[PDB]
RNA sequence: UAUGACUCUCUUAAGGUAGCCAAAUGCCUCGUCAUCUAAUUAGUGACGCGCAUGAAUGGAUGAACGAGAUUCCCACUGUCCCUACCUACUAUCCAGCGAAACCACAGCCAAGGGAACGGGCUUGGCGGAAUCAGCGGGGAAAGAAGACCCUGUUGAGCUUGA
RNA sequence: UGUGGCGGCCAAGCGUUCAUAGCGACGUCGCUUUUUGAUCCUUCGAUGUCGGCUCUUCCUAUCAUUGUGAAGCAGAAUUCACCAAGCGUUGGAUUGUUCACCCACUAAUAGGGAACGUGAGCUGGGUUUAGACCGUCGUGAGACAGGUUAGUUUUACCCUACUGAUGAUGUGUUGUUGCCAUGGUAAUCCUGCUCAGUACGAGAGGAACCGCAGGUUCAGACAUUUGGUGUAUGUGCUUGGCUGAGGAGCCAAUGGGGCGAAGCUACCAUCUGUGGGAUUAUGACUGAACGCCUCUAAGUCAGAAUCCCGCCCAGGCGGAACGAUAGCGCCGGAGCCUCGGUUGGCCUCGGAUAGCCGGUCCCCCGC
RNA sequence: UCUGGGUCGGGGUUUCGUACGUAGCAGAGCAGCUGCUGCGAUCUAUUGAAAGUCAGCCCUCGACACAAGGGUUUGU
């Protein structure tokens, strides 16, 4: 017979293979559509999740109750050191799809990027690209390289560039860099290639890729939770207390005459470590990294136009389970996917953004830097010392 | 923006922290954390609790 | 113009709140919440400013054994405002109000939440304290 | 208006008296009224026309008592909204030791036909070693020569006007 | 398919007039197996026999929502009908209930199937053993789809299916960065402001499009804040006992109780959730058939919660580019095994069919 | 890459709430001496003290030794 009362389905069948992700780095499944009218730019970047904090900001939206009132909003900090471009890959459009055509790497490749090509850097003789790097210093290799770039100009329609992260500017344990193809979007293929050719062996910061108050997408792997039951995995109803064969179960997994178990039935398995793409996160702030000038360092990242302080984005005691953020960072509104110290892919939006929420202008009034390692109650150590006074240890 | 002072301890309450307690006879209080909140709702004197600002001001500690 | 932001609702069906006015009613048993579409095995529940249907359990006998409309003015459950402030009250309190929005009684004993006062002007007129 | 003390008639050994009741007993029935609720096929109090109540086949009542049956209220709580977290022993893996149930052959489906619900047949969809932890849709899964129903010119326990 | 349910044809009449806006007698034709029958084909060396809870999918005979046609459609509200199953269809009192009835919310509280879905998923309220009580029947043992009460719910470690987890084929070995063939697929609805007390209407009343602010249901996350947990057994407090006492500690199956880091976690906190194409219903254009007319016959336009693709999820006994390649690679006579099939090659216009093909350029434009 | 992690120590953060001892003409009082000396829960100062703090917190460039290794396979 029919179901007695109607109820919506638990879970989504659109994220259906809830398995462990085959990749650790988030992957751009679709880049933004290229048009020749726009100038030549990058469409993606790669950051590392540090932590979250507060913003007190001034809201400009006409018609709301919260118009010209201060709000408190959660933000996520992703540390984004500048990336190094080490090669260009071309693509051709085939009736079977989009076949890669030719890859040309740079002459000098750092040990960060060379670590990626090995499972054991300690036992390796570090021989990667050693016979390849003798192609940039002889005439018979340079002519071949120019013919390879000319063939890519003649035959390629999609140009992607190879860039890797800089792991020695991070407080992480890993030294092995992350490589990624970024689709170069701009004018013709010829000037698109003659842009990446000069940016070979060069550093691209996050300011060349993203602007202030841009609505971007975050691609990354969910934090893993292991083999979970159906009550945690699919959020089904808990069976009552009198249930004999366990209560954290789905009671009926199917009818009789469809004598299989359906693929839409909620069943136990791996929860977490799923590759997700969350769209429409606003960039509240592109911070500036630590830099030494005239002997002393400029670390006042979390200072706003209203705060006028000398504090960094790092809270008291540092970010919990991450480290210290000493490079450029991107402040995204709300939470992003994944755990801390996780590599995330920041992608430009696939959509045209014609909305007052998407086009709202953000000014920061206050960034909270109290300790996240407990209930912190002091913004800075100088404020803490000025409130507490002298202790016994002095 | 206006920062508050804790009704039990006396510490500065930054805008994202703490809670507010509005009693039936008015008298809205604000609390830094659940420790000071439970100390207020258990009817305890801040002048007898060592880490509060009022105890330091009464016993003339610091300076 | 401006519309109500959602809050931490914590007063389901069956909740007995107290009646903070001079109608002679003492309690208000919440039998349902207006504006609730529903969900399978999910009780209708309300926060401050939500119109509910209530029933007087003790008080004057001419208010008992019938359904009244009411507006919740105070809740004990902590709710977050957009200013990042978590607020809660000492008790759960409501007043008896007709279907249009005018109050049945005259005066209010105790404060009235800002989320209720900004939506109901005839309760904010008789309110002694705000938030 | 109705009900109807009263009368007449038919009748059997009398024709149910005092009580009591939609009861553990009332088919109709979720009877009617009142109360309890916002809402009650439940509960309680009345009404008695009682299919089929009733006086040691005992009637009515009733303090104390009850691991007896039922209704409501206070207080209390994860019973629930709506789930979450922690601990111990398992389950997991390893060293050693190590069974049993079950088993025509075996095991991916849709439809057709067919002993009228196929794993095998027909037509299609298709199919790729060996495995691990779970799981309860299917094997019309296992246990037990159906206790229900019928037959047997098969029985037993019990009763009586056989 | 009698009965139940649903749908037609004819049209006497109802509808102030008026058969057919909406209905429809007397007749008559059908559909369905969500009703009960009728039958006895399968099952009695056993297919677990009612509900409820839980969970997934399907149907349309569409309650609401999208797009529309018709009214006895002025507006508002409401009826009839089409494409249409994408998304929803609730919280409760009573009863074991299915059903029913009432309260309240809502946008609507539509109907059903899957062995009358679902007992090695639960429960055991009912039914349906043995104990008892009442009423009726029987001389009696006992009987009662008549009430009442108490009454053991076993096994998966096998195969498949499903959920996840290793790996396998073969590209000489391995590594990096990628493509997507195929499967899955998701967002949905409502309120307030303005429009506007405006159109419309004698009046009472009373819209809609574009915008703005939010919310419901769902989905995916996440822990800065609030809450929960807490054996960091972290730090105080405390009962009984014990180490002669202080100090420091221990035991009481976590002794008990405050506060509590990290981690995990809650619409109990927070963030995010999208674009095209062909088109359906329908309304049309041009225009015959049929000198007129006609959305249709040829041709053409607009067109949507549907469909398909995008976005997103997985990544083929499926490819690609590139790096490094240890006794191995690249180039220039002998034979030995094994697997086999074959017995000259066509090195190319685009295409039309009620039309083609090749020259010629003395013409006119250009690449 | 005279460098790398690890351990220890230190600093930062944070949790609880003011450690032991000493001193006090603080202490309801009581007792023994003729004001003193003892018993005394608790209080005050030292003392936001003491204790814990990555095992999955953050910086150290402070001490200590270790890390230039072992085994099994793979060919166009
Ligand atoms: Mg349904
Ligand atoms: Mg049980
Ligand atoms: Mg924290
Ligand atoms: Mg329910
Ligand atoms: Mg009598
Ligand atoms: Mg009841
Ligand atoms: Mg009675
Ligand atoms: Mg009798
Ligand atoms: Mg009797
Ligand atoms: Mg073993
Ligand atoms: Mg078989
Ligand atoms: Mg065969
Ligand atoms: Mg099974
Ligand atoms: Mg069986
Ligand atoms: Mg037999
Ligand atoms: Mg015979
Ligand atoms: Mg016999
Ligand atoms: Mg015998
Ligand atoms: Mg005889
Ligand atoms: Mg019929
Ligand atoms: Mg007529
Ligand atoms: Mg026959
Ligand atoms: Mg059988
Ligand atoms: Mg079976
Ligand atoms: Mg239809
Ligand atoms: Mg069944
Ligand atoms: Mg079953
Ligand atoms: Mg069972
Ligand atoms: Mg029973
Ligand atoms: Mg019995
Ligand atoms: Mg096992
Ligand atoms: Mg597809
Ligand atoms: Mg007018
Ligand atoms: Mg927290
Ligand atoms: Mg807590
Ligand atoms: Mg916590
Ligand atoms: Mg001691
Ligand atoms: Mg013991
Ligand atoms: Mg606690
Ligand atoms: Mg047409
Ligand atoms: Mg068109
Ligand atoms: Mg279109």
């Amino acid at each position: 017979s029919h179901r007695k009362f109607s109820a919506p389905r638990h879970g989504s069948l659109g994220f259906l293979p809830r398995k462990r992700s085959s990749r650790h780095r988030g992957k751009v499944k679709s880049f933004p559509k290229d048009d020749p009218s726009k100038p030549v730019h990058l469409t993606a970047f790669l950051g590392y999740k540090a932590g979250m904090t507060h913003i007190v900001r001034e809201v400009d939206r006409p018609g709301s109750k919260v118009n010209k009132k201060e709000v408190v909003e959660a933000v996520t900090i992703v540390e984004t050191p500048p990336m190094v471009v080490v090669g260009i890959v071309g693509y051709v459009e085939t009736p079977r799809g989009l076949r890669t055509f030719k890859t040309v790497f740079a002459e000098h490749i750092s040990d960060e990027c060379k670590r990626r090509f090995y499972k054991n850097w300690h036992k390796s003789k570090k021989k990667a690209f050693t016979k390849y790097c003798k192609k940039w210093q002889d005439d018979a290799g340079k002519r071949q390289l120019d013919k390879d770039f000319s063939s890519m100009k003649k035959y390629c329609q999609v140009i992607r560039v190879l860039a890797h992260t800089q792991m020695r500017l991070l407080p992480l344990r890993q030294k092995k860099a992350h490589l990624m193809e970024i689709q170069v979007n701009g004018g013709t293929v010829a000037e698109k290639l003659d842009w990446a050719r000069e940016r070979l062996e060069q550093q691209v910061p996050v300011s060349q890729v993203f602007g202030q108050d841009e609505m971007i997408d975050v691609i990354g792997v969910t934090k893993g939770k292991g083999y979970k039951g159906v009550t945690s995995r699919w959020h089904t109803k808990k069976l009552p207390r009198k249930t004999h064969r366990g209560l954290r179960k789905v009671a009926c997994i199917g009818a009789w005459h469809p004598a299989r178990v359906a693929f839409s039935v909620a069943r136990a398995g791996q929860k977490g470590y799923h590759h997700r793409t969350e769209i429409n996160k606003k960039i509240y702030k592109i911070g500036q990294g630590y830099l030494i000038k005239d002997g002393k360092l400029i670390k006042n990242n979390a200072s706003t136009d209203y705060d006028l302080s000398d504090k960094s984005i790092n809270p008291l005691g540092g970010f919990v389970h991450y480290g210290e953020v000493t490079n450029d960072f991107v402040m995204l509104k709300g939470c992003v996917v994944g755990t801390k110290k996780r590599v995330l892919t920041l992608r430009k939006s696939l959509l045209v953004q014609t909305k007052r929420r998407a086009l709202e202008k953000i000014d920061l009034k206050f960034i909270d830097t109290t300790s996240k390692f407990g209930h912190g109650r002091f913004q800075t150590v100088e404020e803490k010392k000025a409130f507490m006074g002298p202790l016994k240890k002095d | 923006m206006k920062v508050e002072l804790c009704s039990f301890s006396g510490y500065k309450i930054y805008p994202g922290h703490g809670r507010r307690y509005a009693r039936t006879d008015g008298k809205v209080f604000q609390f830094l954390n659940a420790k000071c909140e439970s100390a207020f709702l258990s009817k305890r004197n801040p002048r007898q609790i060592n880490w509060t600002v009022l105890y330091r001001r009464k016993h003339k500690k610091g300076q | 113009s401006g519309a109500k932001f959602r809050i931490s609702l914590g007063l389901p069906v069956g909740a007995v709140i107290n009646c903070a006015d001079n109608t002679g009613a003492k309690n208000l048993y919440i039998i349902s919440v207006k504006g609730i579409k529903g969900r399978l095995n999910r009780l209708p529940a309300a926060g401050v400013g939500d119109m509910v249907m209530a029933t007087v359990k003790k008080g004057k006998p001419e208010l008992r054994k019938k359904v009244h409309p009411a507006v919740v003015i105070r809740q004990r459950k902590s709710y977050r405002r957009k200013d990042g402030v978590f607020l809660y009250f000492e008790d759960n309190a409501g007043v008896i109000v007709n279907n249009k929005g005018e109050m049945k009684g005259s005066a209010i004993t105790g404060p009235v939440a800002k989320e209720c006062a900004d939506l109901w002007p005839r309760i904010a007129s008789n309110a002694g304290s705000i938030a």
